[PDB]
């Protein structure tokens, strides 16, 4: 069956650090064009960041520098490597593959994430 | 300044087909596709709609997409209570170079 | 009396990183032989690796580059930094004093591993 | 490739010495030498036999280690019920540089 699963939600502390984590089975990550995409509570999907084939990145406006994303040599996984967190950073994010850059077919289930103290 | 915009609410009763429309600037669903998505309650997006008029996997049908000029809309014929759910419009606005979401409808059934 | 006892071990997802210790007394870490085998369940011990009195270590086959033992300056006490796990590191590590290159005569009570989600 | 072979198990009823043999390439136990483990269960390996034949800190007598050619051999006189455990022979191979261990024998008193 096709499934992604993310961990690595949880409290944190503004200007933290995290490794949020998408796990891909029945699909290899290496290769189909993945996408990590957020919902507030009460909002709308944002796009974060789609990890090409190629190895290319892109990332949002608000989510620039400070993040990053990054796709594993073996393991059949990808990570966000969250740095510099703000009070719009709380969310819920997923991973998603996209067929091009038209459509985003598959959704992992979400991790929380929270900035507060 | 590219955002689709979307209605905050739609509601209809059943038995009555229901219209959505997205509208943004031509910069990114005038020269590229929309596709639309239904985020069920506590759940996570699941596609509905792509390539601005088809039907995927054998989604339920009478789910109908249409693109006209810088507009998208959604149809569904009938107000079935199940269909309850927030609907999204995106589209890759390549001048942000960014994929590009609506507001989000809260589709009630009356 | 003699004894060495070793903390660090839980459940851990593919990838991650830990620090198993092993606090030795009546005895001095920083100077006999001290080695680290592990056997997973239903198997046998397989060596992980070696401390030398002069800080020369030697690490197997499988257990290569990923991981790391350590010798610490003052709290008579030595650690493993495990890091980049996959399946064939489910174990119960242990830590023993091994006199020279010849017999490993006292050995730890055991750390379960796990690598799954 | 060195790494001892030990048989998947032996049995013997009480007042019947055990014999077992831990084979391997003369690369490792050929010119090294042998040690031999007890591991009772639930708990951590004992050092039984260390040097080829000697019996450590007052080890219960009867039990030997001899050595000879590329194979070793453990023997218990009798086989009693407290001796029930799991039995490693470990010699450092140099070739590999590492400390090799056998398959491990489980010892049931008939």
């Amino acid at each position: 069956e096709v499934q992604l699963v993310e961990s690595g939600g949880g409290l944190v502390q503004p200007g933290g650090s995290l490794r949020l984590s998408c796990e891909a089975s029945e699909i290899i990550v290496n290769r189909n064009y993945m996408n990590w995409v957020r919902q507030a509570p009460g909002k709308g999907l944002e796009w974060v960041s789609i990890i090409y084939p190629g190895g290319s990145t892109f990332y949002a406006d608000s989510v620039k520098g400070r993040f990053t994303i990054s796709r594993d040599n073996s393991k059949n996984t990808m990570y966000l490597q969250m740095n510099s967190l703000r009070a719009e950073d709380t969310a819920v994010y997923y991973c998603a593959r996209s067929y091009g850059d038209f459509y985003v077919d598959f959704w992992g289930q979400g991790t929380l994430v929270t900035v507060s103290s | 300044q590219s955002v689709l915009t979307q209605p905050p609410s739609v509601s209809a009763a059943p038995g009555q087909k229901v219209t959505i429309s997205c509208s943004g600037s031509s910069s990114n669903i005038g020269n590229n596709y929309v596709s639309w998505y239904q985020q069920l309650p506590g759940t996570a997006p699941k596609l509905l709609i792509y390539d601005n008029n088809k039907r995927p996997s054998g989604i339920p049908d009478r789910f109908s997409g249409s693109k006209s000029g810088t507009s998208a809309t959604l149809g569904i014929t009938g107000l079935q209570t199940g269909d309850e759910a927030d609907y999204y419009c995106g589209t890759w606005d390549s001048s942000l170079s960014a994929w590009v979401f609506g507001g989000g409808t809260k589709l009630t059934v009356l």
